């Protein structure tokens, strides 16, 4: 009776965008391209400073900053041609990532595996025997089979689903027994239980389908005489 | 870590590689992978199995249900699903298209025009 | 969606004899002769 | 996205005359990143990828193309944002993608 | 009883009727109309009757409800999924 | 996750639908994979902000099913989490409460007296036993009897509930309940008669008139 | 007077004459509806257009609510989702399971809105309402169990045409839209009743049981049976033609055909 | 008050005549005068009440059509009004249309017992009309005199309160005879409780003339002065 | 023209093309297609994950 | 669950269970099902032509 | 200390018929006194006097009557008249106060209608009376005829020269007609289906003209407070409340009746003094649903200290509604009582909006199954959620009225429902759950 929240309100469909200007461009070139600074005004230091101030005020980032948007990582350190220390910082970050990404792997990389190799050697007819794990797999499978057999033998029989042609009556039990019998007679059904009292007993009754029993031990029927 | 797509990442199995890149090594790898698929299947089936059972205090022996389905078998596929997603399992097993208007509408739409998929690009590998 | 892990290594199951789930016959000296052939270039 | 990820900004640091347009989404794997590359620089960029130190161990998994000329948002048209990659499909004759 | 008469059309929902029910053998490639016409009208005490086309859910057609409280007493109503016709047991 | 707040909307306990399906499934898989108390505690503490009562009960079931030994790591890390979650439970957490209590009893954790006290207060003092299914209630009583923990009030409550729902008793549950009560030595002649013949008549089972007069809920 | 409002935090400008639904449609955000029709009067019966406003505790019916300065509308909020789900659940309660047999299977806005906005499963497990069918002539087939009592049919008959025959007779869940007496709806514009009816309660009898929407190819053409000329859409499944419909042409057709 | 449409009856066909008497026409004129000249559509309910009074406590379809024609309004509107309002019997009823309240107050006071007694005395079930056209039982909602429950209403006109398993039978016999008590069958007054009054016990004040005089001119002057001072 | 036919057909009706792509890994092909669809949808098949079918049958198909 | 040869069933009364909803036609990946339906004289929603191209159908 | 109102401070004198209810007795007891001067005072003075007195609506809303009247337009340039509708329709369960003034002091109601109409600048006042009150409608019509004959109403009302016409509309049985918009539509002649409320019917209501809907009790008490001063009425109630109110007790009480009493009187004192208390004593009390059926119930735990005030009842969670108190004893079944209430609401639903027109029937079916006992524990929370979905999603506030009693029962007597479900399931084992719909009852 709890249908609210059936649909997943929280989903795993999320995207992030990172856009940067060319690292080759200088502050003056960036200002000229964006239009804040006129092409011929680059010489005038005062004009360049005014254009930089306007750019910072309007676009919410310094002209030196190369990051238009960094939703991916929100990095506050731009990489530019002018600041040569940015290249060194990025190189250090790249090598840090190269170490850490491999470190966090569980199976892909392992220096312990590199320096202590573990080999599988084919040396016997049974390839399972060469591996302790596969021998245990065989033993576990046989143990499971034996446990299932023991449980079933102790129970002594097996319930089974038995087809019942009366499951396909024209009318439901919710209808009157007289109506059910009349419809069955009209459709000429003679292999179904149309007893009025039985139908009345089953009226508005919910119960499981017909079941039979398979009785152990399983043996072949024979005509010995 | 970043590319697992099923229960594999939480199963303890082994993958095999050869120091010779020849047909013989490839054949050995295929044989070993066939053998290890058995171990993976065994682990997967065990993940949905009820091995333990109620033990009587007086006799310290198992109390097996005589007229319960769980006595026939030790593997119950719906075990974890029922245990964790109880509401979803109940809705799935109680509401269908023959008695629920919403289920009928979903069935009709599903089989007339497939489910709507939001626009986007994906690359998924196995 | 993902989860956070603190111990990447899955430590080996306890090898003590007293501890439960101990298999005395897991290793066979006659069969587990890998070490002899392991050091072979 | 609970993994250690870094953008492939080396390409755009080296090719200093190109602008960067990169994406990552949960629709993809945690370690998967999309980028826009101009055709006139595609060959040189692949030359750099094939022999750069950290990009040396790189394999071209896949390559194909999309006929973006007839691409239209059939549902949720208003939800499109200027940062989405779909904005580059409209009015462009073709879009060839490598992975 | 002309099938094309106004009275016949109004009674049969402006469709040309086939009293013999034999034309369907060719039109729809079946005698199901003849077979279903044999079943008599099922009389139900309640004003509203529930039909599932069988004994259990998913063994027939989707569960539907038919109003037997017709503006004219005793008028049979036919189920849309199956041709079974139900009428109220006026007393 | 980015821009995600895991504080429960109910302000009592987190729910599975609040978390992303991927996170829920992956944490459940990790819990299932855990094969020792140490690693299970590590996983639970690392992902505590995403942990749910369903997953905690499932972790207890996994420990019981695989007979993972209970040790110092359990009693020192897992037990506080169980105490906190059980205290924060309410009526709608009947499934988790019954499962956790039953599996702790079956595992026979004879320590964590505070944990057992919290479980008892939730079960009887707060009258949360009325939301436990009859079969689940019988299994919980049997498990607590196996652990040897319990209260006379709780056992009397279970006996009265069994007598009330004698008609719904299944033979397997009857056997389990009879074993539990015989082992504990607690019981009544009316209870034993009901267990022997659940479908007996009112005059067949002497004392049912007094039980009905008591009118146990 | 131009007025600034916010839709999901997106600034927008609309004159005060606009309603919430009209402002949303102009700005490109879709709102479900069952009873609101552009050319018909305004009614707030179905209440499927409920949205969330920051300063309004109760849900606001977008169709019959005028915009206010500074209004903060949250159409993507969880509260709006819950409102849509509740209304859809109430609508689907008592709704017959006639999708396979209903002629509007592929053109049912109720199905579409239930898939996109409402919940995916129903809780109502009880006897549904049952309504007797009505005879409106050889042009309109009526299956009144599928009626949602949105009165679009009544409004069209009283407003677009001069015929005054349809009405909501009764009170409560037993209310029945239609003619109290048994008579045929013989207006020259009876065809458009099927188009306005959104839940397949009224359908095209000649076209009944013929085909499905997803297997038709549509062509825009002009009518010739009347010297007025009408912008029509012709749907064909191969050589066979079927289901001629109107298409919007306000200068000549004004959305209706004879 | 069963179906939301026209029931196919031979005695309620369109051919059934109906004509207002001259007194009814005068009453209709008075009703129209009371209502606005243009808004003649508001006189549907009084017209339906007049039709019920003129007929055997029911509104024929022909009468409804006549009302629509007189009011210059669609017949569908009259149909909607008649179907929406349940006090209009669209089909013939019995000589006594008993209407037993069944809301929670009456239910607590024992409405079910009174209903069973009425059914036993009238030899008919709830809702169904008796074989002979004499009794018609119906269950209705709060009739207003909750404090005097249980209660019934006859012909939508006369209310009988404070009924019991024997008072109701006595009331039914009195109705059949022709002469019966109007109001509660107990000894209580209109709303006075069975035990007695708890208020208004002072007979002197109630009987004597009650006068309350206020210096309205002075009050108005004071209000204006206060308003000016605030200004 | 399997890709062309998949584009012509809706999502569900294109799945059996993935069975046809590989005659011995059809389960894995279906798994990849369904994984892509659910990645677009932003959800995961918790039912399959908890029932373990998508791993055991993938390994059976590998065998 | 084996899928062998297609067949059309009937209700126990003998009436056809097929109502021309064309859901099967739309879902058929191979476009192997062709359905045309006309109202039956009694008024039932029953198909007049229901063809399955066994050579074009993937089982 | 609140209660024990003096017999000489009761506005509704002759509540129990002891004198003539017609013009003779009305003038004997002081009706139609200085009406000319009251009119001459001016509409602004009347509005200010009401505001100072603090009279608030006697219906469910409880809004400030003075402010409600002041909201009406001063003048209509288009020439549209203003209408004063008196909603005498009393169809809410347990409410009897309204009918006890129509047949006792109709002239007081007519005088109040005239005063309010003059204050509001309204040419016509229509008294809409439910068709059940046939005798009361006849009495009020006779009173109106007497007023016209004596010249109080009509041309030169009370010699003031202000033309004012009082008409009577005897509607039929529809509890929905009590709603303002539904009342207006019923007067218009359409179906009593409420209307969405962005137009604020005070601006465009009846016939498209400004109309104001007011309760009979408020209209009747207006002239008396006008004559006796605003301070008099304001001093007979707790602060922020109006004053003397006409309560009516219906449920299991020794002496059911309708009595006028001071505002804020304790519920226990009101039950014990005027009506003799519960049948088996206060200890035998099970619950009380004061202020009509619409508002939730109150258990004996809170009934002890609750005061009959709008604010106090709102804080406790069971509004004062129409001052209709139904006392449910330990003999009755709260589930059955609320089931009957839900059936009443289902019957009375106009049917315009799907939330109400479907949830009412759904709740009725769920309550019926709960009463039978063939229901699950989760169905209680499902019913709670269904009521929360109905509320605030409707147009006329009838969905909320139908939802509130069910929520009150769920929160108060959850254990009773759970015990009944357990009792049913103990005697009715059922392993298999049917996928079919629940059988019709
Ligand atoms: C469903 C419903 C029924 C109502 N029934 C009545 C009623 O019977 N009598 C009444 O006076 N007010 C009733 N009201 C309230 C009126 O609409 C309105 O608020 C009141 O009559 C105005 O007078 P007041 O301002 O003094 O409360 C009902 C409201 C609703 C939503
Ligand atoms: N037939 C069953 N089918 C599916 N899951 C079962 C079944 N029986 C037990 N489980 C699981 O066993 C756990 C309960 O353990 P236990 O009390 O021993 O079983 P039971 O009471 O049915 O004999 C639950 O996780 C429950 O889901
Ligand atoms: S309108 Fe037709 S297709 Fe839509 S839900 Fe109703 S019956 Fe199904
Ligand atoms: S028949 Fe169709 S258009 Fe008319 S009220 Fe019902 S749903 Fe609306
Ligand atoms: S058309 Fe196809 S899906 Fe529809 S009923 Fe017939 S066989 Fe079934
Ligand atoms: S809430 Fe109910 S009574 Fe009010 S308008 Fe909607 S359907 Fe009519
Ligand atoms: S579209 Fe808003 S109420 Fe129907
Ligand atoms: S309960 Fe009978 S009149 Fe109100
Ligand atoms: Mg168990
Ligand atoms: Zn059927």
């Amino acid at each position: 009776h709890n249908i609210r929240y059936h649909h997943e309100i929280h989903t795993s469909d999320q995207t992030y965008h990172s856009s940067y200007d060319p690292v080759g461009e200088t502050t003056t070139e960036r200002l000229v391209r964006y239009g804040y600074l006129n092409k011929d005004q680059v010489n005038n230091a005062e004009a360049v400073a005014a254009a930089a101030k306007e750019f910072q005020e309007k676009e919410k980032r310094s002209p030196s900053n190369n990051i238009i948007i960094d939703e991916i990582s929100n990095s506050d350190k731009p990489i530019t041609k002018e600041n040569r220390e940015s290249v060194a910082h990025h190189v250090r970050q790249q090598f840090e990532f190269f170490r850490e990404v491999n470190a966090e792997e569980v199976w892909s990389v392992s220096i312990e595996e590199k320096y202590n190799p573990e080999l599988y050697i084919y040396k016997t007819y049974d390839m399972a025997a060469d591996d302790p794990v596969w021998r245990q797999v065989k033993l576990d499978l046989e143990w499971t089979f034996e446990n299932i057999a023991e449980r079933r033998e102790s129970l002594g029989y097996m319930p089974t689903f038995k087809g019942d042609p009366n499951f396909w009556q024209a009318l439901d039990n919710s209808f009157s027994p007289e109506n059910i019998a009349q419809v069955q007679s009209s459709i000429g059904d003679k292999v179904t239980n149309i007893d009025t009292k039985a139908l009345a007993l089953n009226h508005q009754t919910e119960e499981y389908h017909k079941t039979s029993k398979l009785v152990y031990p399983i043996r072949t029927n024979l005509v010995v005489e | 870590k970043t590319e697992t797509y099923a229960n594999y990442y939480y199963l303890n199995f082994r993958s095999y590689t050869g120091q010779h890149g020849d047909c013989y090594d490839r054949f050995l790898i295929r044989m070993n992978e066939m053998c290890e698929s058995l171990n993976i299947v065994n682990q997967s089936i065990n993940k949905i199995s009820k091995f333990n059972n109620i033990v009587s205090i007086n006799t310290k022996k198992n109390i097996l249900n005589k007229e319960n389905f769980n006595r026939q078998t030790t593997v119950l596929p719906h075990l974890v699903l029922s245990y964790l997603n109880k509401n979803d399992y109940n809705l799935k097993n109680t509401k269908n298209d023959y008695n629920s208007m919403e289920e009928l509408i979903t069935h009709f739409k599903y089989w007339s025009k497939g489910l709507k998929v939001e626009s986007g690009y994906t690359y998924q590998s196995v | 969606g993902y989860i956070q892990r603190s111990n990447i290594h899955e430590e080996a199951p306890n090898t003590s004899v007293e501890a439960k789930h101990h298999n005395k016959t897991f290793y066979d000296p006659i069969l587990d002769i890998d070490e002899d052939l392991k050091d072979d270039i | 996205m609970q993994n250690k990820y870094m953008q492939p900004i080396q390409l755009f640091i080296v090719f200093e005359k190109l602008n960067s347009k990169m994406w990552i989404s949960k629709k993809l794997n945690s370690n998967h990143s999309i980028a826009l590359i101009p055709s006139n620089w595609f060959y040189s960029i692949n030359l750099f990828l094939k022999r750069e130190l950290l990009f040396s161990n790189i394999t071209l998994i896949e390559n194909s193309a999309i006929d973006t000329i007839s691409y239209n948002l059939e549902t949720n048209q208003n939800d499109l944002d200027k940062t989405n990659i779909e904005n580059y499909f409209f009015k462009n004759k073709m879009l060839v993608f490598y992975n | 009883l002309n099938p094309y008469s106004y009275e016949a059309l109004k009674e049969n929902h402006w469709l040309v009727s086939d009293s013999s029910k034999k034309n369907s053998e060719w039109t729809h490639k079946s005698n199901a109309e003849q077979l279903i016409a044999k079943v008599p009208i099922i009389y139900v005490d309640s004003n509203i009757v529930r039909c599932i086309g069988g004994t259990e859910i998913n063994a027939g057609h989707p569960q539907v409800y038919i109003q037997l409280d017709t503006r004219k007493h005793g008028t049979p109503q036919t189920c849309k999924y199956c041709g079974l016709r139900y009428a109220k047991k006026m007393d | 996750q980015r821009g995600r707040d895991y504080t429960p909307s109910n302000k009592k306990y987190l729910q599975p639908w609040e978390l992303e399906r991927k996170e829920y499934v992956e944490l459940s898989l990790a819990i299932q994979s855990a094969y020792s108390c140490k690693m299970l505690s590590e996983i639970l503490k690392d992902n505590l902000y995403m942990l749910t009562d369903y997953q905690l009960s499932f972790a207890m079931f996994h420990l019981w099913n695989h007979e993972i030994p209970i040790d110092n790591y359990f009693y020192n890390v897992i037990s506080p989490i169980l105490k906190e979650y059980i205290t924060r439970f309410d009526r709608e957490c009947n499934k988790s409460l019954a499962e956790i209590a039953t599996f702790l009893g079956r595992m026979n954790v004879q320590d964590d007296a505070a944990l057992w006290k919290v479980i008892e207060t939730k079960l009887v003092q707060e009258r949360l036993y009325r939301y436990i299914p009859l079969n689940d209630l019988i299994d919980l009583a049997h498990g607590m009897a196996t652990a040897n923990r319990g209260s006379q009030e709780f056992y009397n409550i279970v006996e009265n509930v069994i007598i009330k729902h004698r008609l719904r008793l299944i033979p397997d549950k009857i056997a389990v309940a009879k074993d539990c009560f015989t082992a504990r030595k607690i019981g009544s002649p009316l209870l034993y008669q009901v267990l022997e013949n659940p479908q007996a008549e009112a005059h067949e089972l002497a004392g049912l008139k007094e039980h009905e007069q008591l009118k146990i809920s | 007077k131009q007025i600034e409002i916010f839709i999901d935090g997106k600034p927008a400008k609309v004159d005060d004459s606009y309603t919430i639904f009209q402002a949303c449609y102009e700005n490109g955000v879709i709102v479900p509806r069952f009873c609101y029709h552009e050319r018909l009067s305004v009614a707030g019966n179905c209440r499927m257009c409920l949205v969330e406003v920051e300063n309004v505790p109760k849900p606001v019916a977008a169709c019959a609510s005028q915009v206010v300065p500074g209004m903060k509308i949250k159409t993507k909020s969880e509260k709006t989702r819950i409102h849509r789900g509740n209304v859809m659940e109430f609508l689907l309660a008592n709704h017959p399971l006639d999708c396979p047999i209903c002629d509007q299977g592929g053109e049912c806005d109720l199905q579409d809105i239930s898939s996109v906005y409402g919940y995916g499963i129903s809780r109502y497990n009880e006897y549904k309402r049952a309504v007797e069918d009505k005879n409106y002539g050889p042009l309109v087939a009526t299956s009144m169990n599928r009626c949602i009592h949105c009165t679009r049919c009544v409004r069209f008959a009283t407003q677009i045409a001069g015929v005054e025959d349809l009405g909501k007779t009764g009170r409560g869940k037993a209310a029945e839209i239609g003619t109290y007496v048994e008579k045929t709806f013989n207006t020259e514009l009876s065809g458009n009743v099927v188009d306005v009816c959104p839940v397949g309660a009224l359908t095209n009898a000649p076209y009944a049981f013929t085909s499905r929407p997803w297997e038709l190819k549509s062509f825009y053409t002009s009518d010739v049976f009347d010297t007025l000329g009408s912008a029509i859409q012709v749907d064909t499944r191969g050589p066979e033609i079927m289901r001629v419909l109107p298409r919007i042409h306000e200068e000549i057709n004004e959305e209706w055909i004879s | 008050s069963r179906l939301a449409a026209h029931r196919k009856n031979d005695d309620n066909s369109d051919s059934v005549p109906f004509e207002f008497t001259p007194e009814n026409y005068k009453e209709i004129e008075k009703i129209l005068a009371k209502y606005p000249l243009k808004q003649k559509r508001s006189a549907v309910m009084p017209l339906l009440y007049l039709v019920q009074e003129q007929n055997n406590n029911w509104v024929p379809l022909s009468a409804m059509k006549k009302i629509a024609k007189l009011l210059e309004m669609p017949e569908i509107d009259v149909y909607e009004v008649a179907t929406f309002y349940t006090m209009y019997n669209r089909e013939p009823v019995g000589k006594f249309h008993l209407q037993i309240c069944g809301t929670t107050p009456c239910q607590l006071c024992g409405s079910r017992e009174i209903t069973k007694a009425i059914e036993e005395y009238t030899q008919t079930k709830l809702g169904h009309t008796s074989a002979d056209g004499k009794w018609t039982l119906e269950e209705v909602e709060c009739l207003g005199a909750c404090s005097n429950a249980p209660m019934i209403q006859v012909n939508n006109k006369w209310v009988y309160e404070d009924l019991t398993t024997e008072n109701v039978v006595k009331l039914l016999k009195d109705l059949e005879s022709g002469t019966d008590k109007k109001g509660p069958q107990n000894h209580r007054n209109q709303v006075e409780g069975p035990l007695g009054r708890s208020t208004l016990k002072e007979k002197d004040f109630l009987s004597g003339e009650i006068r309350f005089s206020r210096d309205f001119a002075k009050a108005k002057q004071d209000w204006v002065a206060q308003k000016e001072q605030e200004r | 023209g399997s890709e062309k036919l998949i584009e012509d057909r809706p999502y569900l009706q294109g799945m059996p093309y993935f069975d046809r792509f590989d005659y011995v890994s059809m389960m894995v092909q279906e798994h990849a297609y369904c994984l892509g669809i659910e990645s677009l949808l932003g959800t995961t098949n918790y039912s399959a994950t908890f029932t373990q079918i998508r791993t055991m049958y993938d390994e059976l198909t590998r065998i | 669950l084996f899928r062998g040869e297609h067949a059309l069933r009937r209700y126990p009364t003998g009436e056809e269970r097929c109502i021309a909803c064309k859901l099967c036609q739309s879902a058929c990946p191979a476009r192997a099902i062709t359905i045309e339906t006309e109202p039956r004289p009694d008024g039932s929603r029953r198909t007049v032509r229901y063809d399955i191209d066994m050579t074009k159908c993937i089982y | 200390s609140y209660g024990n109102l003096k017999d000489q401070d009761r506005i509704f004198t002759n509540l129990y018929r002891d004198g003539d209810p017609f013009v003779k007795g009305a003038l004997k007891r002081g009706d139609w006194h200085q009406t000319k001067e009251i009119l001459s005072n001016g509409p602004e003075w009347i509005i200010d006097e009401i505001k100072k007195s603090g009279l608030r609506g006697r219906g469910g809303a409880g809004f400030l009557s003075g402010l409600k009247y002041s909201f009406m337009p001063k003048v209509n340039p288009d020439g549209r008249p203003s209408y004063l509708v008196i909603n005498s329709d009393e169809s809410e369960p347990g409410t009897c106060k309204d009918r006890e003034i129509l047949r006792n002091d109709p002239h007081k109601l007519v005088e109040g209608a005239l005063v309010v109409g003059f204050s509001m600048r309204a040419r016509a006042a229509y008294i809409y009376i439910r068709g059940e009150f046939w005798v009361e409608a006849n009495i009020l019509q006779q009173a109106i005829d007497e007023a016209y004959a004596k010249g109080f109403i009509g041309k030169n009302a009370c010699g003031s020269g202000y033309d004012f016409d009082v008409y009577i509309h005897r509607g039929a049985g529809a509890y929905i007609c009590g709603e303002e918009t539904g009342l207006i539509e019923s007067i218009e002649g359409k179906a009593g289906q409420p209307r969405v409320k962005p137009p604020f019917p005070a601006n465009a209501g009846l016939y498209g003209c400004p109309t104001t809907v007011t309760n009979v009790e408020t209209v009747a008490v207006c002239p008396t407070i006008m004559r006796r001063g605003a301070s008099w009425f304001a001093s007979f109630g707790r602060p922020n409340n109006a004053g003397t109110k006409l309560y009516c007790i219906s449920g299991h009480v020794n002496n059911p009746c309708t009595v006028e009493e001071e505002m804020s009187i304790p519920l226990r004192e009101l039950l014990e003094k005027h009506c003799g208390g519960v049948r088996g004593g206060w200890d035998n009390l099970l619950a009380v649903i004061p202020g009509g059926s619409s508002v939730p119930m109150m258990p004996k735990n809170v009934c002890d200290d609750v005061l009959m005030d709008f604010d106090a009842l709102k804080a406790v969670g069971s509004g004062l509604g129409t001052a209709a108190v139904i006392v449910m004893d330990k003999s009755t079944d709260p589930i059955d009582a609320i089931l009957r209430l839900s059936k009443f609401y289902k019957h009375e639903s106009c049917g315009q909006c799907t939330p109400c027109r479907e949830g009412t029937g759904w709740i009725v079916d769920v309550m019926e199954r709960l009463l039978v006992g063939n229901a699950d524990y989760a169905e209680i929370d499902m019913l709670q959620q269904v009521t929360q979905q109905i509320e605030m999603h409707t147009i006329c506030a009838l969905g909320d009225a139908a939802a509130w009693p069910v929520q009150g029962l769920i929160k108060n007597f959850r254990e009773e429902i759970e015990d009944r479900i357990d009792s049913y399931h103990a005697k009715h084992p059922q392993l298999k759950k049917s996928r079919k719909s629940n059988p019709q009852i």
